């Protein structure tokens, strides 16, 4: 029981026709393909009820899809667009059985015109305030993703080998760095907050791990700086009195 | 199962208050409705469902929702909100109980819920990691959930919108935000500035 989707993130040239697959290991009959944008809910492209079967959906203008072994649903887009910048969310069902659909985690889409001007997350970490140390007697650690295109960043915390919830806050729309560039890059902030102990104590190991999710094998990268591919950028620190 | 309206993009509530989330739907044949959760990181998640039974359906997280015919409505109750619930909520409508058959989403609900903070006490600090460079970062933080931040009024000067964190272990919360520059003209004393509390500690 998983429908499972090419890949999570994507960037990708107005102009270029793009590839979106949807897999499932469960036998289902059925298959959709949908968008999903802030504001209007989800809206479906395209289904497809049995193999080399497909149906337009509510809004097919742009895509073409293709459904040519049982398993398996590709999109595809003729020309990306901006306005085709979208989460696309893959469901399969069962016509006989009576669990309903099952979806991806989704792929979210983003297409820009710019000369793969994509950009990895520079990541620093901000030891916490003595202030509050003393005055709170807790600490609070930020990080900083900075420096980063397209908005597609994961940023999680990890102490002594174990990622925590527990503690933590990150902004969940990032900031343009530059607000009036046109295609510009963002920053995020997260925090992390422990008692002053857990601080105050050297065995103890804080790092910032941020994915960054940009470009694939099959991009071309010809540009004097590292090729920005899918990749973690992370800061570290100690604890220490 | 033809059409499906979720008035009410944003709702916000506080911890502990009654969560409500409106659907309503068009359709010309006996309806399935649904209602999907989508949390931050995960896809969506099924919460409960309507067949031709029960009237009042028990889903999952503590959520309810009476499918009332007579005015095209299936809303989603909890009467008792929880940090945990805040995410993206949609209404789904089908023509069949068959698997076949297309879901048809609302726009969607966005529910956000405020903290109650126990015992407030708004500090701006500073911290100066060593470590790399252009360590020039102010963390407002400890204050009241009244309080509002407003983005920058400078361009060099970063600033984000107010966060909640949760330290499970000592049922401890707190709001955050973050405000920072390599401008080295730059002070925390005056980093944040809109409607900012009397009593904030330095």
């Amino acid at each position: 029981v998983k429908v499972t989707q090419s890949s999570r993130y994507l960037v990708k040239r107005t102009g270029e026709k793009v590839f979106l697959e949807c897999v499932q290991d469960m036998d289902h009959e059925n298959m959709f393909w949908y968008r999903q944008d802030p504001g209007l809910g989800l809206r479906l492209i395209y289904f497809s009820y049995d193999v080399k079967m497909k149906e337009k959906g509510d809004i097919p203008e742009g895509y073409s899809v293709s459904r040519e072994k049982k398993e398996r649903f590709s999109l595809i887009l003729e020309s990306a667009s901006t306005n085709q910048t979208s989460m696309y969310l893959c469901a399969s069902s069962s016509t006989g059985l009576p669990y309903g659909y099952t979806f991806g985690s989704g792929t979210r889409l983003t297409v820009v015109e710019d000369l793969n001007k994509v950009f990895p997350p520079e990541v620093a970490v901000f030891e916490p305030s003595e202030a509050e140390i003393s005055h709170t007697q807790k600490a609070t650690l930020v990080c900083l993703a900075t420096g980063f295109f397209p908005d597609h960043v994961e940023l999680s915390w990890w102490v002594n080998g174990k990622e925590v919830h527990s503690g933590v806050c990150t902004d969940p729309q990032p900031l343009k760095e530059q607000p009036a560039l046109n295609d510009s890059r963002y920053s995020l902030s997260s925090r992390l907050r422990v008692s002053a102990t857990f601080w105050q104590n050297p065995r103890n190991h804080f790092r910032c791990q941020v994915q960054f999710y940009g470009l694939s094998e099959n991009d071309e990268w010809t540009q004097d700086r590292a090729k920005p591919v899918t990749q973690i950028v992370s800061a570290e620190a100690w604890g220490r009195a | 199962m033809q059409s499906v309206t979720q008035l009410g993009s944003h709702v916000s509530v506080s911890e502990g208050a009654l969560v409500l989330l409106r659907c309503n739907y068009s359709s010309s044949v006996p309806p399935y409705l649904f209602w999907y959760v989508q949390y931050p990181n995960q896809g969506l998640q099924l919460l409960l469902k309507y067949t031709s039974a029960a009237t009042l359906v028990k889903g999952i997280n503590g959520f309810e929702a009476e499918f009332k015919k007579s005015e095209t409505s299936f809303h989603l109750t909890k009467p008792s909100a929880h940090m945990s619930d805040a995410a993206e909520y949609f209404c789904a409508v089908s023509e069949s109980p068959f698997g076949n058959e297309k879901l048809t989403f609302g726009t969607g609900t966005r529910l956000t819920i405020i903290p109650n903070i126990q015992n407030p006490d708004p500090a701006v600090y500073q911290l100066r990691d060593s470590k790399s460079s252009d360590k020039s970062v102010c963390l407002f933080t400890d204050f009241d959930s009244q309080t509002n931040v407003s983005q920058s009024k400078d361009s060099d000067v970063y600033i984000t919108d107010k966060c909640v964190l949760d330290m499970r272990s000592m049922d401890f919360k707190s709001n955050s935000a973050v405000a920072w520059s390599n401008k080295s003209d730059f002070a925390c004393a005056n980093a944040f500035n809109n409607s900012i509390i009397p009593e904030d500690t330095f």
